[PDB]
């Protein structure tokens, strides 16, 4: 097929009308006008968004979470023989005498 | 709506429907976020017996080699105490029956 | 020479597979330029209330309006109490209902009678 | 990201294609040459022009669309139209 | 005190804080995108301390630290298990995640909503941290829930699109599907031992039934995607690349494969169960990667590579082999992150286009994606020293010596083999041979954010499961012994699969043209799963809730029932009463009647 | 999108869609430039083949016939332009489209913080409401009397007019608004 | 703080290994611990001494509240909706 | 993988041992004297220890060595690698032996036909 006469100029005028418009849709050097109304960056960044945190939710475990039993409970540590009770000062001794297996 | 054409102007191109146009009695199932009747590359008869034989042969498969598994030659493995009778949970009053490992 | 192509109802013909695609009669093209006049008139009038500038509102379809009603407000009119709309509904509105009674109806006497012979393994069930 | 379209950069890479087809004299070629009535082109090299400028450009030309660009011009204000420019 | 807890809760509060300021100028600004990943990195190194702590003494801590509410004989209080699992996978995903920020930064620029995005990321990582951390089901569903949702939101994020909110809306039915497992395996858990968390769950199931054990393995398949509802993480792609790369490949679809690690107890008591999670994992992982090799979208090729991996996370936990699928969450997580990122940049310098049969040349042109994009291949098909050798190898061994299906044996071999030959796919179609895009070179991948997030998350790809393997105590007797042509399976496999798949891309270089195959068709079209199960029960549900609920039901026959049988009633009723013509003559009758009535037959 | 749909297809454009089409099924199978430029070119040696024929009948079984052909021999997953319907990018910035009538809901803060821009909006928005009674005009007075045939607009015949129902086509959002 | 009761909530007796390094590099879980002493655990401690006091200033307490034992439903009478109300 | 499964299911699996239900003759059946194995770690010390059910086989007091040898030398994570090899030696001396376990049976089995077909054969003729 191809553009009719009348198609090709109503082409031609809507491409004018669109281009103009969008011509206006620019914006002005002076168009926005707004009403009148780092070390340092991370020092500040840190002291509060991490140390307060930390304070608090150490303040709110120490005083009130461990106020109430088993509410924070830890998993005994590992005793291996040969080893050393802090708490009690006691000696847990060593195993048998290993078989040799080369 | 998506076997229906895209590149017309449609008044409601997301819809792909023209005002005034009659309505499909099942326009809310036939939308292009639900169910496509759309033509496939491969006839529908033709998938379903290639999925249906995909899924069976699976599954025919698992269960063969459920019935022949695979292993090595070893024996069973070897746990001190009566199979760690105590640690399992095993009463400590009652007596397990004593389960004796042999050096080879 | 190649393998044919078999439509289905949600695999549905392609319109250049579609043998009446190229048997065409001068009534079919009569019939297409009916469409087309049709789907032309119903744009224009659409388009003029469209770029209507005094125009503030929603543009009334006369097409979903009519959808809309026969959806919802037209059923009962035109209906019919047909063998097959009869059975159909019987059917899809009684059947599921005993099929969930009698399969409730049997757990529930299993479990019971388990509970009865004291067979049931009730340890540690105290929510209920 | 990527810079902006401007009409000479969409004529310059739509003749550089023209020029680039072997059936096209690139002396007798200019915005206005009609590829049928004075290149002498049929449908099928139409067709693969256009084919050539949807590979150029990265997007599709419809062939509804497609089957009435007979000119460099026409496609330049084709293209110019449906990516918004305006300069 | 202990400065365990106190920096596990630190983490997850600074990790919460961003979004408190989020009504505020630093949000209304172009700042905040900045402060999120700034935000990010910080509690990345605040949860290395913990895990410092960890690997020191093998530290495990819970903390139930506000009591919600008491039914009767079950409380419900917020609690989080900072055991070796939450302590292990937070600082990877912080680490993900500020890598992702970092390339989002970069990526989202132009987006009028990066803010949006950036807060919706940082929700989805608070509800992802809120599913590791959790201690009772209640907790863990909360988590799981906010990620489903977080998903279906970022899924959608261009609303615009219809193909987005499809798919959106099909992550949440799959999802949803998994969610009525999880409800299960939570009612039975309560009903048969009045607790919610896994403490006392472990403390009574000394011999859990197939019953929860079974709800637990439906809830893990539908969030990881495993067979019969995998199709939503293909389709998941529709999203933007950060949101590919973060939320699905790395951290989500890892979900169902941390619960089943979580209740590793009650799976080591089951066998049934543990047969099905095998089975379950070999079929997904063989018919993800035969999809894979077949396909022309890089990101739907990752998809589906992540899509086997989980495979092979469910195949190791149905070896009972918890710990090992643990670690390959970990390093998949890495060098998938990775992966997707160079996919990203590789979209993004291209125009936004998403094709190998177009992308070319990019050996040269992208220097440094071209690098990062080798090594995370060699990482994801097992090089014998890098991340992923600490994983799949031993994932590989311990499938051999095991007492378990051939079946699934043979497709774990077959998916690794497929696996390698689709990285090879995307290597070959990518990189190598001759450009194939537009003639307009827009290629550029100078920016530093992008530069600093892949090496970041390319140092990682090397020195990581190195580093953690040697750091963590051993939770498994290993499988010293063993024949030699079963310790290098893995490397004979892949090898095979390199050559066999650039033999093939190879031959496409031949004048030859041939129509495809059955099997092609079959792999490249996803095995027809999407358009049966996607067509025929979705038209047949929305049939029969229009034909036969609201319009012969609802509209037809209870209306005809009840109110329209009894108004014709009383109609007909009226007017036949009513009908009277008024004849003296007549009702005198009528009232000679009665009154012979009345004195005859009444005694 | 942009042209007025015909009541049918005629057989040249039947052709020339299917030449199309198969020209790009055809890339999508054969990947590399070379390979594809070799293909192509034996694809319209067979058109060219085929181009003449008398036999209308003869050539609407060939249509037919080559239309089977490449239905059978389609690429599965053909490569689709990403702003094309059904490609990875198309209807993504949909949502970012918003318009003038939208735009004229403002405050009037929002308004003096543009300026410039709402006088020339208002400038255009009466040269619309000048415009609306000669295009009304226009379009009754050149339709049929039984009703429009096509979709097709005639232009604006007169100097000082604008073509009838332009508005919405020349201010239709940008293809990326945002 | 311990304000229960250790027989209805016992604990068995905590046993800590002493730590017995076997190598010459320092702890960082060492070094991080002094770290969060010097900077969250003393001013938490001042803290929760200056609200402690600031408690100590006024001290008021509150009780726990005993009933009566009451007849019961065995002893309650048929129809006797006061006892049974108690019981 | 290997031969035994081919020996089993595509030929006498009367003669292949079992898996789950071997050993069958008796551990004195053939060995005029044998050692009852000795385990070094006591039940106290792997329960200290909190090693894993799994892990408190007859290897254990090599693991004990080698937590204790990396808990000890925390921050040089590549330390204790003479205790690994000596775990790991200790892990494949128990794996032969039960690979010795798997043969005796298999070759027990075979015996035991032998000696029935000639049985067989006597009772025949
Ligand atoms: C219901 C069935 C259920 C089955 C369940 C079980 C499934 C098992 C799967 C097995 C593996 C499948 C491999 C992929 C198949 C699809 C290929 C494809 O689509 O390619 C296109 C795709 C490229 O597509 P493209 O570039 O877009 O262009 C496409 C073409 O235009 C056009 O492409 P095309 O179509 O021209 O090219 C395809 C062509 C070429 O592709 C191949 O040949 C692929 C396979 C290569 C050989 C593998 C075996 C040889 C090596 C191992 C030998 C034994 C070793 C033993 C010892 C091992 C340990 C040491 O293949 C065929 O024509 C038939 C292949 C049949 C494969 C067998 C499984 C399906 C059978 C279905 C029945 C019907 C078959 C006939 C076809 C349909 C009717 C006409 O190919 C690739 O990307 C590479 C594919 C090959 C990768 C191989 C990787 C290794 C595979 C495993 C090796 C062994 C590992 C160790 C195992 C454990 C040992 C203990
Ligand atoms: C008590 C109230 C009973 C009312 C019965 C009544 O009027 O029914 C209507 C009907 C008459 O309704 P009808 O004549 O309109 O029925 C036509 C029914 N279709 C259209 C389906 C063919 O009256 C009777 O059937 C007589 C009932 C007599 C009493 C029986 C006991
Ligand atoms: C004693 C002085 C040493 C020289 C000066 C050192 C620097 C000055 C500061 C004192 C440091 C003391 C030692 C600390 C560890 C140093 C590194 C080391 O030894 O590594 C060993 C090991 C490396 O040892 P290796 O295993 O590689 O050694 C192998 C040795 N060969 C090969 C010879 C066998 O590395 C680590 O342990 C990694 C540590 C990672 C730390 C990550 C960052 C933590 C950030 C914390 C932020 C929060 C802080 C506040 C928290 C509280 C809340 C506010
Ligand atoms: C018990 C609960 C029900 C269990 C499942 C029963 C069937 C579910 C019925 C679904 C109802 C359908 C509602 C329709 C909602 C809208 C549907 C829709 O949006 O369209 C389909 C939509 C998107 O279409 P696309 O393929 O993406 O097309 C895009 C083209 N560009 O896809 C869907 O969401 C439909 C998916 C239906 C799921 C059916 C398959 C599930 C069955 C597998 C279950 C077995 C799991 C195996 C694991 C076992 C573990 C022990
Ligand atoms: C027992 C030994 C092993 C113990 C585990 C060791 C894990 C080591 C993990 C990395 C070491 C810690 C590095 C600290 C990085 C965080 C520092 C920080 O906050 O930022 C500083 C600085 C700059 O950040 P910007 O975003 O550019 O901000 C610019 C400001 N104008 O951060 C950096 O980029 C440092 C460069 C990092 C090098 C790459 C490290 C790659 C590490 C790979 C493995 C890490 C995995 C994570 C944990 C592994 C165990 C689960
Ligand atoms: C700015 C922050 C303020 C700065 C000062 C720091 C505050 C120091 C904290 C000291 C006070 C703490 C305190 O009072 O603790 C008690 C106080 C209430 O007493 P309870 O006994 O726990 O209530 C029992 C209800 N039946 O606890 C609190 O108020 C702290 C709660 C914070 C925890 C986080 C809140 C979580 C809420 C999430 C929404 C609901 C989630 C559902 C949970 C699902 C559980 C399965
Ligand atoms: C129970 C043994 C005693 C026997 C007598 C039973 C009396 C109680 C049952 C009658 C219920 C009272 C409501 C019905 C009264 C008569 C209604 C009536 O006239 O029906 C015809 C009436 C004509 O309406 P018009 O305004 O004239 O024209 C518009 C037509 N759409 O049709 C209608 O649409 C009116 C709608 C009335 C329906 C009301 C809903 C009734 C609900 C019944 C629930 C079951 C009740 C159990 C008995
Ligand atoms: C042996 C394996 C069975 C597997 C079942 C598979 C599903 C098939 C059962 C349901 C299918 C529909 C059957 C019922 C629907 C009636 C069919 C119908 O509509 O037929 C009517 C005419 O009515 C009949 O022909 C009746 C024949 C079937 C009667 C079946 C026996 C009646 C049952 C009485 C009980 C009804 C109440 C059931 C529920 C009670 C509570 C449980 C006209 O049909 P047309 O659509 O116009 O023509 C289409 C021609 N192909
Ligand atoms: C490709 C596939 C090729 C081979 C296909 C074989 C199909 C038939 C088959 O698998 O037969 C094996 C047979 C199954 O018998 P089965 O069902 O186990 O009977 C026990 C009764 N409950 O097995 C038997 O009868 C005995 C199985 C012995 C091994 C059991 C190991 C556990
Ligand atoms: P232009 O305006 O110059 O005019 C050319 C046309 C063709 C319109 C002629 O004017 C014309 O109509 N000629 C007579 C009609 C005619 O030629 N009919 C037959 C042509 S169709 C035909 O012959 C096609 C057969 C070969 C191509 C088959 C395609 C199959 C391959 C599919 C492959 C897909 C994956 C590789």
């Amino acid at each position: 097929s191809g553009y009719t006469p009348d198609e090709k100029l109503r082409l031609q005028q809507l491409r004018e009308l669109r281009r103009r418009w969008l011509k206006d849709q620019e914006l002005s050097p002076r168009e926005p006008v707004l009403p009148p109304r780092k070390t340092y960056r991370h020092s500040i960044f840190a002291v509060t968004h991490v140390l307060i945190p930390v304070w608090i939710i150490h303040y709110y475990l120490k005083y009130h979470v461990t106020a109430k039993p088993y509410t924070v409970v830890e998993r005994k540590p590992r005793i291996f023989p040969g080893d050393t009770i802090l708490e009690t000062g006691e000696v847990i001794p060593l195993m048998k005498e290993f078989p040799d297996q080369h | 709506q998506q076997e229906r054409d895209p590149w017309y102007d449609w008044d409601h191109p997301d819809l792909r429907l023209n005002w005034g146009e009659p309505i499909h009695w099942d326009l809310d199932m036939y939308i292009r976020n639900r169910v496509d009747t759309s033509p496939t590359p491969v006839s529908w008869n033709t998938m379903c017996k290639h999925l249906f034989g995909f899924v069976a042969f699976m599954l025919f498969m698992f269960w063969v080699g459920e019935i022949y598994p695979s292993y090595q030659p070893v024996g069973p493995k070897q746990y001190p105490y009566n199979d760690l009778y105590l640690e399992r949970g095993g009463d400590p009053t009652k007596e397990p029956e004593p389960v004796v490992h042999y050096e080879i | 020479s190649f393998p044919k192509y078999k439509p289905s109802r949600l695999a549905t013909l392609p319109a250049t597979l579609d043998p009446a695609e190229y048997d065409i009669s001068p009534e079919t093209r009569k019939a297409q330029a009916e469409r087309l006049a049709i789907r032309s008139r119903l744009k224009r009038e659409y388009l003029l209330q469209y770029n209507d500038p005094n125009r503030l509102g929603v543009i009334e379809d006369p097409a979903l309006i009519r959808w809309t009603y026969a959806r919802s407000a037209n059923i009962y009119p035109n209906f019919r109490p047909t063998p097959k709309t009869s059975l159909l509904g019987a059917l899809f509105g009684i059947g599921p209902l005993f099929f969930w009674y009698y399969v409730f109806k049997t757990d529930r006497d299993k479990k019971e009678k388990l509970i009865q012979e004291g067979k049931l393994d009730q340890t540690f069930n105290i929510s209920y | 990201d990527a810079p902006p379209l401007t009409l000479e950069a969409i004529k310059d890479r739509v003749l550089y294609v023209l020029k680039l087809y072997d059936k096209i004299d690139p002396e007798k070629l200019s915005v206005n040459s009609h590829f049928m009535k004075d290149l002498g082109l049929d449908s099928l090299d139409q067709v693969e022009i256009i084919m050539a400028m949807e590979d150029e450009f990265g997007f599709e030309i419809p062939d509804i669309d497609a089957e009435k660009l007979m000119c460099p011009q026409e496609i330049v204000d084709y293209i110019a139209d449906k990516k918004d420019v305006y300069e | 005190m202990n400065p365990f807890a106190s920096l596990t809760l630190t983490t997850l509060t600074i990790l919460t804080i961003p979004i408190m300021m989020s009504n505020s100028n630093i949000y209304k600004t172009n700042l905040y995108p900045n402060y999120v990943k700034t935000t990010v990195s910080y509690a990345f190194t605040l949860s290395l301390v913990p895990l410092l702590m960890f690997m020191h003494t093998g530290q495990e801590m819970i903390i139930s630290n506000w009591h919600w509410m008491t039914l009767q004989t079950v409380e419900l209080s917020l609690s989080f298990k900072m055991d070796y699992f939450s302590v292990m996978f937070i600082p990877v995903a912080l680490f993900v995640t500020w890598s992702i920020m970092e390339f989002s930064m970069w990526y989202m620029h132009s987006d009028p909503f990066i803010n949006r995005f950036f807060k919706y990321l940082l929700l989805f990582l608070i509800t992802m941290m809120i599913l590791v951390t959790a201690n009772n089901l209640f907790q863990l569903f909360i988590g799981w829930e906010g990620v489903g949702i977080m998903s279906f939101l970022l899924i959608g994020w261009w609303h615009g699109r219809t193909d987005a909110n499809t798919a959106a809306l099909q992550a949440i039915l799959y999802n949803r599907i998994g969610d009525i497992g999880f409800v299960l395996s939570m009612a039975w858990f309560l009903t048969h031992s009045n607790a919610w968390d896994l403490q006392q769950i472990f403390m009574l199931n000394n011999e859990c039934p197939n019953m929860p054990l079974i709800g637990l393995l439906l809830a893990a398949a539908g969030k990881s995607a495993q067979f019969g509802l995998h199709p939503w993480l293909p389709s998941a792609m529709e999203g933007p690349t950060p949101v590919s790369a973060l939320l699905h490949s790395s951290t989500m679809v890892v979900a169902g494969v941390f619960l089943l690690i979580r209740f590793y107890p009650l799976m080591e008591t089951n066998k049934l169960v543990q047969t099905m999670t095998l089975c379950l994992g070999a079929i997904t992982t063989l018919f993800t990667a035969l999809c894979a090799i077949t396909q022309n979208d890089i990101k739907k090729i990752v998809a589906f590579s992540t899509s086997s991996q989980l495979g092979l996370m469910m195949v190791t936990i149905g070896i009972n082999q918890p710990h090992l699928a643990f670690l390959h969450i970990c390093m998949h997580a890495f060098f998938k992150a990775m992966l997707f990122m160079c996919s990203g940049s590789i979209i993004h310098s291209l125009n936004d286009e998403q094709d190998i049969r177009k992308m070319g040349g990019l050996y040269k042109a992208m220097p440094f994606t071209t690098t990062a994009l080798i090594i995370g291949s060699l990482a994801l098909t097992g090089m014998p020293y890098l991340t992923g050798f600490y994983s799949k190898d031993l994932i590989i061994e311990a499938v051999n010596m095991s007492y378990t299906n051939a079946w699934a044996l043979l497709m774990t071999l077959i998916a690794t083999s497929l696996t390698a030959a689709y990285s090879t796919r995307i290597i070959f179609f990518a990189f190598l041979g001759k450009p194939r895009f537009p003639p307009l070179v827009l290629i550029n991948e100078n920016n530093p954010l992008l530069i600093n997030s892949i090496k970041r998350l390319l140092i990682g790809s090397i020195f990581a499961g190195f580093i953690i393997s040697n750091n963590i105590p051993p939770m498994t007797v290993p499988n010293t012994t063993m024949p030699l042509y079963m310790k290098m399976t893995a490397l004979i496999v892949t090898i095979m699969g390199f050559m066999l798949a650039l033999e093939l891309n190879n031959t496409t270089y031949y004048l030859k043209f041939k129509y495809p195959s059955q099997t092609y068709k079959f792999s490249n079209m996803l095995g027809y799963y999407p358009s049966i199960m996607h067509r025929l029960p979705t038209y047949h549900n929305l049939s029969m809730s229009q034909k036969s609920a609201s319009s012969l039901l609802d509209l037809i026959w209870l209306e005809t029932i009840l109110p329209k049988t009894t108004s014709f009633i009383q109609m007909k009723m009226s007017i036949m009463v009513s009908n009277q013509k008024g004849l003296i003559k007549l009702y005198f009758l009528s009232f000679l009647i009665t009154i012979m009535i009345s004195m005859t037959l009444f005694n | 999108a942009f042209s007025a749909p015909a009541a049918y297809l005629t057989h040249q454009q039947k052709v020339l869609r299917l030449y199309k089409r198969a020209l790009r099924h055809l890339e999508s199978w054969c990947v590399h430039r070379d390979k594809y430029r070799y293909f192509a070119c034996l694809m319209r040696a067979r058109f060219d083949e085929h181009k003449n024929e008398k036999d209308m009948v003869k050539a609407t079984q060939l249509l037919r016939q080559a239309e089977e052909e490449f239905w059978y021999g389609q690429h599965p997953q053909p490569y689709i332009f990403p702003e094309s319907p059904g490609g990875t990018s198309y209807e993504r910035y949909e949502c970012y489209k918003v318009p003038e009538w939208c735009l004229d809901d403002w405050h009037p803060s929002e308004k003096a913080m543009y300026p410039d821009y709402f006088a020339k909006r208002e400038q255009w928005k009466r040269l619309r409401r000048e415009s609306w009674e000669r295009e009304v005009k226009q379009l009754q007075e050149e339709t049929p009397p039984g009703g429009p045939r096509t979709e097709a607009l005639p232009p604006a015949r007169k100097e000082g007019d604008l073509p009838p129902l332009w508005w919405h086509i020349v201010t239709r959002p940008r293809e990326r608004p945002m | 703080p311990d304000s229960w009761d250790k027989d209805v909530y016992p604990e068995p007796p905590r046993r800590t290994p002493a730590p017995a390094p076997q190598t010459s590099l320092p702890n960082p879980v060492t070094y991080l611990t002094k770290i969060f002493d010097l900077l969250v655990d003393r001013p938490v401690t001042l803290a929760r001494e200056f609200i402690e006091q600031q408690h100590a200033k006024n001290r008021y307490y509150y009780y726990h509240r005993e009933f009566r034992r009451v007849p019961d439903i065995t002893e309650c009478e048929e129809k006797d909706i006061l006892c049974m109300f108690e019981a | 993988m290997g031969a035994h499964l081919a020996r089993r299911y595509l030929g006498d699996a009367s003669k292949e041992p079992d898996p789950l239900r071997m050993p069958t003759f008796p551990p004195d059946y053939g060995f005029p004297e044998r050692k009852e194995r000795e385990m070094v770690a006591t039940q106290q010390e792997m329960n200290d220890a909190q090693l894993m059910l799994q892990q408190r086989d007859y290897c254990a007091h090599y693991l004990i060595q080698l937590l204790k040898c990396k808990r000890d030398s925390f921050p040089n994570f590549l330390a204790c690698k003479h205790e690994q090899h000596d775990w790991d030696y200790c892990e494949h001396l128990d794996y032969v032996k039960r690979m010795k376990e798997f043969e005796r049976e298999r070759r027990l089995l075979q015996r035991k036909k032998r000696r029935e077909q000639r049985e067989a054969e006597m009772a025949r003729g």
